[PDB]
C-alpha cells in the first residue's frame, strides 16, 4: 500500500500550505522511499514536479536527498542516473546553500564516470563561491567522484592551490586531500616556479606546498597534512632531506617544525609520516 | 464559604479571590475575631463545633497544600494560600483556641490528624512549629486509662519529635524541647505514654544537646531534662547532675546557669547526701559573678 | 563417556587457540566434531549434519570415505599466557576491611594471540564455587610489538562478609563463539587478609 | 525560522533552531532516566542480584527467561544500561554548524553528536561549563567501564514483544534508539573541539548571526545564550537561577526586546521549597547519625553538593557534629574540589586502595551517580540495605526516585527525598516574564499544562500572554514571524 498512500499525501502536500506540515509530509515520504522491492521510480517524475514549483529551501534539500537516496540504490540506470544529472544541474545555481550542497553531493555521488556536460568543471567553478560551506561540499564531492574511480585532470591542481591562503578551517583540510590526491594522480608532471626561472616535478611542488601548509595557524589541518605526508613516496630525496634541515628557520625544514609543535597530535603524525618515509628510503 | 470549595451571598468570596495580601488578611482577621468570641459566655446559641472544626482543619491543610479542590474557586483558593504564615498561623491560634469545646474523641482525634501533618511537614517556618506545638498540646489535653487512639497518636507523632528537635534553626531546637516539657508535666503517671516515649529516641538526643552552641537551646534542655528526670525517664541521675554542675561552674553565657539553678529549686522542691549536694551548689553557685544566679541560689 | 568431552575440547583447542589454519584443517576438525557428536549420541544430530554439509558444500569431493582422515601440517605459532603481575608467591597478602571492594591488579604478556580484545577474558573463583568472569574493555590489552600483547587491567575482589585469611584464584580464558571458554594459562592464588574497620 | 525540537525531556534540554543561514543547535542533552529500566552494575558480583528469580512470558514463545528479571513486583532487562538519546532522524546532524552550551548538566551527550555520525562545526561553551562538563563525562565512562557487562538483550527490543511487557517497560519510549555508552577516545577528542567564550564576548557568525552568553547564576560559568541578528532575537534562557548563590547573578536586564524566549529548564518540584527542604536534608542527617546509623547520599559529584556542602558546614557549627567526618567519594573528587576553590570533607579517588584505612562509623558518604544503577553507591545500596538503622537521602531530582530505589527491594532501610531545586519556580517565571515581556514563549509540553500527579492545581503553569506555544518529543515547530 505504498503508492497509494503516498498520493494521499502528496495531494495533501498539494492543498497544505504550512511549510512546517510540508516538510513534515516530505521527511515521511524519505521515510518510506527505502522500501527494499518497491519501485518510487515512477515517483520520480512527481518528485522532479514537486521541486519544479518550489518556494521554500529545506524541502528541495531533502527531496534532492531522497532522489539521491534513490539514485544510489539503482546505479546502473544510467538513464536514470542522467535525468538525475539534468535537473540538479537545472536546481544548482539555486541561490540557498542547503540545495546547492545537496546537489553537489547528488553530482558527486551520481556523477558520470565516462570521459555528456563535463561536471569535473561545473563543479569546479564553486571553489570560488561565496559561502564557505559550498566550496567545503564542493571539495567532498570531488573527492567521492575520484573514489568512485574516475581519473581527474591536472588543473584541479592549479584551481586548487589559490585555496591554500583562505581563511578558513575545514576548507584548508579538503584543499589539502585534494593536492594530495591530483598528485598522486599526475605526479610526473613539471610545472615551473613563477617566483624563478625553475622548473621541478609537479609531486615535488605538492610535497612542499604541503609542508609550507603545515605552518597554518590551524592544527586540525597541521594533522591532516603530517598525516597526508606519510604515503608520498614517488618525490625526490633531496627535497626530502631539505625538509629537516633545522638551520634553514616553509617548503623545507617542515618536520623540525613539526615535532616541536605545540600539540602533540601533529607531533605524532609527524612521526608515522617519518616512519613511512624512512621505510621507503633508507639513506 | 470556604467549605463550599472543597470535598467535606458571594461579597465575601470576591475579596477571598482577589490576591493573596487581601485573602490572607480576610481570613486571619476572621479567625482572629472567631477565636476572640470563645470564650464569652454571651457566646450564640447553639455555639457550633462540627462546621468550625471541620472548616478550620480543612484551611489549615490546604495551606500546607494537600487539599482537594471541588470547584474553580476551590482551585484559585489553593493555589493562592498555599505556603502561607499569617493564615496558617492564625489557624493554629484557632484550631488550638478549641479546647473549652466539648465532644466526643472523633474531633480530637480529626484535628490531631491534620496537626501531626503540620509538624512534619517539610517548608515549615520557625514560627509556625511553635504555635503548631502549642495547639497540638491544647489538643491532646483535652480528650474525654488515656483511651484507644492515644498510644496509636504518640507512635505517629514522636517520629517528628525527632525530627524538628534538630531542625537547624534553634527556634525549633527550643519550641520542640518546650513541647517535651508540657508533656513530661502533664502525663508523667501514664505507663501507656511512658512505653510511647521510652521506644521513641527522644531522650537520647535531649541528654546531648546540653552541648549545643547557642545558649537558649542549652536553657530549655536543662529545664526539659530537670522536668523530665522528676519522673524516671531517662535515656539509656548522677550522669545528668554531673552534666548540670559542669555547666554550672564554667560556662560561656548566663542564661543555662540561671535555668540550671531554677532546675535544682524543682528537684529539691519535689524531693527528687542532700546536704552535700546543698553545699556543692552553693558554694559554686555563691562565686558566680551574675544576679539572677544568685537571687535563685538564695530562694 | 568422558573421551567424547575430551576429544571434543582438544578439538577446541586445535581449532580456536592456534594460529594459521587453513580450510583443510577446518574441514578435519569439523569432521572429528561431526565423530565427537555422533559417538556422544551412545534429534539435532541430522539438523547439525544438515548445517555441515551446507557450510561445507566444497570439501564432500575431498571428505572421501569419511564418518581416518590426512591432516596437512601447515607453515604456526601455539599462543599461550604469562601471568606476571603479581606472583602470589610473597607471604605478604592482600589487606582488606569488614566488607568492602579490593583492587588486585593483573599484568599478564600474551604471544601470537589472535585479536586478543575479543577472545580473551579472566576468570575469580572464589573456594565456594562461583566464578566470576570479568571480560576486559579494549583499551586496556597494550600492544608493544609483533605477535606480543600486553593486558594490564583491575580486577574486584570481594564477597559477603569473611571471617579469615584465605585463597582467591585469578586465571586466563580464551572465550569463543561457534559460546564456551578454554583455560590456557596456569592460575594464580592471591592470598586476602581481612581486618574489620575502626 | 523553524525550532526543530528532538529532546522531548523537559529539563534535560536539546533543540536545532533553523534560521536563514545557519542551523544552530541550542543546548544539545541527555536524557538519563532510561538507565533505570535496566538493572544496576555492582562492582562485585552480587549474591542477591545474580540469583534473582528469572520472569517468564505466560504463554513462553521465547526464551526471555534469560533476559528479564523479576524482584519484588518490577521486572527489569538485563544488559548494560543503554542510555537514552536525542532522536537523530529529523535533520541530518552535518548540517548544524555551531552548537553552543548553557551548563555542564546539559552537555553529557556531545560524544554521541559530533563524532559518531560526522559533525563538522565548532562548539562554544563558557571555560567552567567546559571544565566540570570534562569532569562529568570522566566519571560516567570511568563508572560504566569499570566492570564491563556487554552482555545484551535484544529480544524485547520490538514493538510488538514490548506491547506485551507490563510497566514500567511498557512505559518506555523510543526504545530502538537506546544505545550504550560512548569510549573515553570518543569524549577526549570531542571536548578538543571545543573553543572558549568568555561573558559578553560578542561572537559573530558568518556575516550572518551574532551569538552571546551572559552569566545564568545557576552554576559556575552556567549561561543564558542571545542569539541575534540584523532583524531577529532569540533569546535562549536555559536553567537560571535568581535566588543568589555564589555564581555572578543573572543579567535580568539584557533579555528585553527579545522576540522569541526559549524558556527550558524550570523545577521539577513545583510544590517543593529548597530552603526548607535543605533543613529536612541537615535534619534526616543528624537524625541518623546522632543514634550511630550511617547515611548514604547520591549527588552528582558538581553542582547542588557544592550548595549542599555549604549548609553542611554552617549546619556543623549551628549543632555541634565535630565528631562525624564527611567523605566525597568519586573518580573525579581532587578536580572537582580544585575547580570548586579556584574559581573535614576527605576527598578519595576510589573506594579501593587508600579509602579503606579510614573508615569510622557511623559516616556521611557522599558518591556517585544518583541513579542507584553504577558507580560505588550500588556497592553501599548492598551493604547498608539490610539495616533498619542507615539511611539514604536523595537530593537530586532527575530521576523518579521509587522506581530508582525499587530494584532493591525489599529493603529495610529509611529513604527520606527531600530535593534541593535552586532552578526557577513558577511564581518567580510569571515575574520574569512580566519584567522582560518576552512576544513569544515557547516551552515543553510539561509546563503549559499543570503537572500530572497534581492535577487539581493550576497555578504552577507558565501564565503568559499571548499563550506559550508548546512542543512535543521530536516535532518541528515554526515561530510565526514573518520578516
Amino acid at each position: 500500500s505504498v503508492e497509494g498512500v503516498v498520493r494521499i499525501l502528496l495531494e495533501h502536500y498539494y492543498k497544505e500550505n504550512d511549510p512546517s506540515v510540508r516538510l513534515k509530509i516530505a521527511s515521511l515520504l524519505g521515510l518510506l522511499s527505502k522500501t527494499a522491492g518497491f519501485s518510487p521510480d515512477c515517483i520520480m517524475d512527481d518528485a522532479i514536479n514537486i521541486l519544479q514549483n518550489e518556494k521554500s529551501h529545506q524541502v528541495l534539500a531533502q527531496l534532492l536527498d531522497t532522489l539521491l537516496a534513490i539514485g544510489t540504490k539503482l546505479p546502473e540506470n544510467q538513464a536514470i542516473q542522467m535525468r538525475l544529472v539534468d535537473v540538479a544541474c537545472k536546481h544548482l545555481t539555486d541561490t540557498s546553500h542547503g540545495v546547492r550542497n545537496k546537489c553537489l553531493q547528488l553530482l558527486g555521488n551520481l556523477g558520470s564516470l565516462e570521459k555528456a556536460r563535463d561536471v569535473q568543471k561545473i563543479i569546479g567553478d564553486y571553489f570560488s563561491d561565496q559561502d564557505p560551506r559550498v566550496r567545503t561540499a564542493a571539495i567532498k564531492a570531488m573527492l567521492q567522484l575520484h573514489e568512485r574511480g574516475l581519473k581527474l585532470h591536472q588543473t584541479i591542481y592549479n584551481q586548487a592551490c589559490k585555496l591554500l591562503s583562505d581563511d578558513y578551517e575545514q576548507v584548508r583540510s579538503a584543499a589539502v586531500q585534494l593536492i594530495w590526491v591530483v598528485s598522486q594522480l599526475y605526479p610526473e608532471s613539471i610545472v615551473p616556479i613563477p617566483s624563478s626561472n625553475e622548473e621541478i616535478r609537479l609531486v615535488d611542488d605538492a610535497f612542499g606546498k604541503i609542508c609550507h601548509m603545515v605552518s597554518d595557524g590551524s592544527w586540525v589541518v597541521r594533522v591532516q597534512a603530517a598525516k597526508l605526508l606519510g604515503s608520498m613516496e614517488q618525490v625526490s630525496s633531496h627535497f626530502l632531506e631539505q625538509t629537516l634541515d633545522k638551520k634553514l628557520m616553509g617548503a623545507c625544514g617542515a618536520f623540525v617544525h613539526g615535532l616541536e609543535d605545540e600539540m602533540y597530535e601533529v607531533r605524532i603524525a609527524a612521526v608515522e609520516a617519518l616512519c613511512m618515509l624512512a621505510q621507503s628510503s633508507p639513506s | 464559604c470556604v467549605l463550599k470549595a472543597t470535598v467535606q451571598d458571594a461579597t465575601t468570596v470576591d475579596t477571598l479571590l482577589a490576591s493573596k495580601s487581601s485573602c490572607a488578611g480576610l481570613l486571619c482577621r476572621t479567625l482572629a475575631h472567631l477565636e476572640e468570641l470563645q470564650p464569652l459566655p454571651q457566646r450564640p446559641s447553639p455555639w457550633p463545633q462540627a462546621s468550625l472544626l471541620g472548616a478550620t482543619v480543612t484551611v489549615l491543610r490546604l495551606c500546607d497544600g494537600s487539599a482537594a479542590p471541588a470547584s474553580s474557586v476551590g482551585g484559585h483558593l489553593c493555589g493562592t494560600l498555599a505556603g502561607c504564615v499569617r493564615v496558617q498561623r492564625a489557624a493554629l491560634d484557632f484550631l488550638g483556641t478549641l479546647s473549652q469545646g466539648t465532644g466526643p474523641q472523633e474531633l480530637v482525634t480529626q484535628a490531631l490528624a491534620v496537626l501531626l501533618e503540620c509538624l512534619e511537614s517539610p517548608g515549615s517556618s520557625p514560627t509556625v512549629l511553635k504555635k503548631a506545638f502549642q495547639a497540638t498540646l491544647r489538643w491532646l489535653l483535652s480528650s474525654p486509662d488515656l483511651g484507644p487512639l492515644i498510644p496509636q497518636f504518640l507512635r505517629e507523632l514522636f517520629p517528628v519529635l525527632q525530627k524538628r528537635l534538630c531542625h537547624p534553626c534553634w527556634e525549633v531546637r527550643d519550641s520542640a524541647l518546650e513541647f517535651l516539657t508540657q508533656l513530661s508535666r502533664h502525663w508523667g503517671g501514664q505507663a501507656d505514654f511512658r512505653c510511647a516515649l521510652l521506644a521513641s529516641e527522644v531522650p537520647q538526643l535531649a541528654l546531648q544537646l546540653l552541648q549545643d552552641p547557642e545558649s537558649y537551646v542549652r536553657a530549655s534542655a536543662v529545664t526539659a531534662m530537670g522536668q523530665l528526670s522528676s519522673q524516671g525517664l531517662h535515656a539509656p541521675r548522677q550522669s545528668l547532675f554531673l552534666e548540670l554542675l559542669h555547666i554550672l561552674s564554667v560556662d560561656s553565657e548566663g542564661f543555662p546557669r540561671r535555668a540550671v539553678m531554677q532546675v535544682f529549686t524543682e528537684w529539691l522542691r519535689d524531693g527528687h547526701d542532700t546536704e552535700q549536694f546543698v553545699a556543692t551548689v552553693l558554694q559554686a553557685a555563691s562565686r558566680d559573678l551574675d544576679w539572677e544566679v544568685r537571687a535563685q541560689g538564695l530562694e | 563417556s568422558a573421551a567424547a568431552k575430551q576429544i571434543m575440547e582438544e578439538t577446541y583447542k586445535m581449532e580456536f587457540m592456534y594460529s594459521g589454519v587453513e580450510n583443510k584443517q577446518v574441514v578435519i576438525i569439523h569432521h572429528m566434531r561431526l565423530q565427537a557428536k555422533a559417538l556422544q549420541l551412545i534429534e539435532k544430530f541430522l539438523q547439525e549434519v544438515d548445517f555441515f554439509q551446507r557450510y561445507f558444500i566444497a570439501d564432500l569431493p575431498h571428505l572421501q570415505d569419511s564418518f581416518f582422515l590426512h591432516l596437512p601440517l601447515p607453515e604456526i605459532h601455539k599462543a599461550s599466557a604469562t601471568i606476571i603481575e603479581p606472583a602470589g608467591e610473597s607471604d605478604n597478602p592482600l589487606r582488606f576491611t569488614s566488607g568492602l571492594v579490593v583492587a588486585l591488579d593483573v599484568d599478564a604478556t600474551l604471544e601470537h594471540v589472535q585479536d586478543p580484545q575479543n577472545t580473551v577474558k579472566v576468570q575469580v573463583l572464589y573456594p565456594d564455587g562461583q566464578a566470576q568472569m570479568i571480560h576486559p574493555k579494549p583499551a586496556d590489552f597494550r600492544n608493544p610489538g609483533p605477535g606480543r600483547h600486553r593486558l594490564i587491567t583491575q580486577v574486584y575482589l570481594s564477597h559477603t562478609a569473611w571471617t579469615e585469611a584465605c585463597q582467591v584464584e585469578v586465571r586466563l580464558l580464551l572465550a569463543y563463539n561457534s559460546e564456551g571458554t578454554i583455560p590456557f594459562s596456569k592460575p594464580v592464588k592471591v592470598y586476602i587478609m581481612p581486618k574489620p574497620a575502626r | 525560522m523553524k525550532l526543530y525540537c528532538l529532546s522531548g525531556h523537559p529539563t534535560l534540554p536539546c533543540n536545532v533552531l533553523k534560521f536563514k543561514s545557519t542551523t544552530i543547535m541550542l543546548d544539545c542533552g541527555l536524557d538519563m532516566t532510561s538507565t533505570l529500566n535496566f538493572l544496576p552494575l555492582p562492582l562485585v558480583q552480587s549474591p542477591r542480584l545474580s540469583n534473582l528469580p528469572g520472569w517468564s512470558l505466560k504463554d513462553g514463545n521465547a526464551f526471555l527467561d534469560k533476559e528479564l528479571k523479576e524482584c519484588s513486583g518490577h521486572v527489569f532487562v538485563d544488559s548494560v544500561p543503554e542510555f537514552c538519546l536525542p532522536e537523530t532522524e529529523l535533520i541530518d546532524l552535518s548540517t548544524v554548524d555551531v552548537i553552543l552550551i548553557s551548563n555542564y548538566h546539559c552537555m553529557m551527550a556531545l560524544p554521541y553528536i559530533t563524532e559518531h555520525t560526522g559533525f563538522t562545526g565548532t562548539v562554544y561553551a563558557t571555560e567552567p561549563t567546559v571544565q566540570i562538563g570534562r569532569l562529568l563525562m570522566e566519571e560516567l565512562v570511568n563508572f560504566i567501564e569499570r566492570v564491563p557487562k556487554a552482555q545484551s538483550a535484544s529480544l524485547w527490543k520490538n514493538k510488538d514483544i514490548q506491547r506485551l511487557l507490563p510497566s514500567p517497560l511498557k512505559d518506555a519510549v523510543e526504545v530502538s534508539t537506546w544505545r550504550r555508552c560512548y569510549t573515553m577516545q570518543e569524549v577526549n577528542s570531542a571536548l578538543s573541539k571545543i573553543q572558549l567564550v568568555g561573558y559578553s564576548q560578542k561572537i559573530e557568525l558568518f556575516g550572518a548571526v551574532q551569538v552571546t552568553p551572559l552569566s545564568s547564576g545557576y552554576a559556575l560559568g552556567s549561561s543564558n545564550w542571545i542569539i541575534q541578528s540584523h532583524y531577529e532575537k532569540v533569546s535562549y534562557v536555559s536553567g537560571s537561577s535568581l535566588l543568589t548563590t555564589h555564581p555572578q547573578p543573572m543579567d535580568q536586564a539584557s533579555l528585553k526586546n527579545s522576540d522569541v524566549l526559549v524558556l527550558t529548564g524550570l523545577t521539577q518540584i513545583p510544590t517543593a521549597n529548597p530552603d526548607g527542604m535543605v533543613g529536612e536534608f541537615c535534619s534526616n542527617l543528624a537524625l541518623t547519625v546522632r543514634n550511630g546509623g550511617n547515611v548514604l547520599v547520591p549527588c552528582y559529584p558538581s553542582g547542588v553538593i557544592y550548595d549542599l556542602l555549604e549548609c553542611l558546614y554552617q549546619y556543623i557549627d549551628s549543632a555541634g557534629l565535630s565528631s562525624v567526618p564527611l567523605y566525597f567519594i568519586s573518580p573525579v573528587a581532587n578536580s572537582s574540589l580544585e575547580f570548586s576553590q579556584i574559581f573535614k570533607l576527605k576527598h578519595y579517588p576510589s573506594i579501593h586502595g587508600d579509602f579503606s584505612n579510614d573508615f569510622r562509623q557511623p559516616c556521611v558518604v557522599f558518591t556517585g551517580h544518583p541513579s542507584l544503577r553504577f558507580g560505588d553507591v550500588v556497592h553501599f545500596m548492598e551493604l547498608w540495605g539490610k539495616s533498619s538503622l542507615n539511611t539514604v537521602i536523595f537530593t537530586e531530582p532527575d530521576f523518579s526516585y521509587l522506581e530508582a530505589l525499587a530494584p532493591y527491594q525489599p529493603l529495610a532501610m529509611k529513604c527520606i527525598y527531600c530535593p534541593i531545586d535552586t532552578r526557577l519556580n513558577f511564581i518567580q517565571v510569571s515575574k520574569l516574564l512580566k519584567e522582560v515581556q518576552p512576544l513569544h514563549v515557547v516551552c515543553p509540553e510539561q509546563y503549559t499544562q499543570p503537572p500530572p500527579a497534581q492535577s487539581h492545581r493550576m497555578d504552577l503553569m507558565i501564565d503568559c500572554q499571548p499563550p506559550a506555544m508548546s512542543y512535543r518529543r521530536a516535532e518541528v515547530l515554526a515561530l510565526p514571524f514573518k520578516r
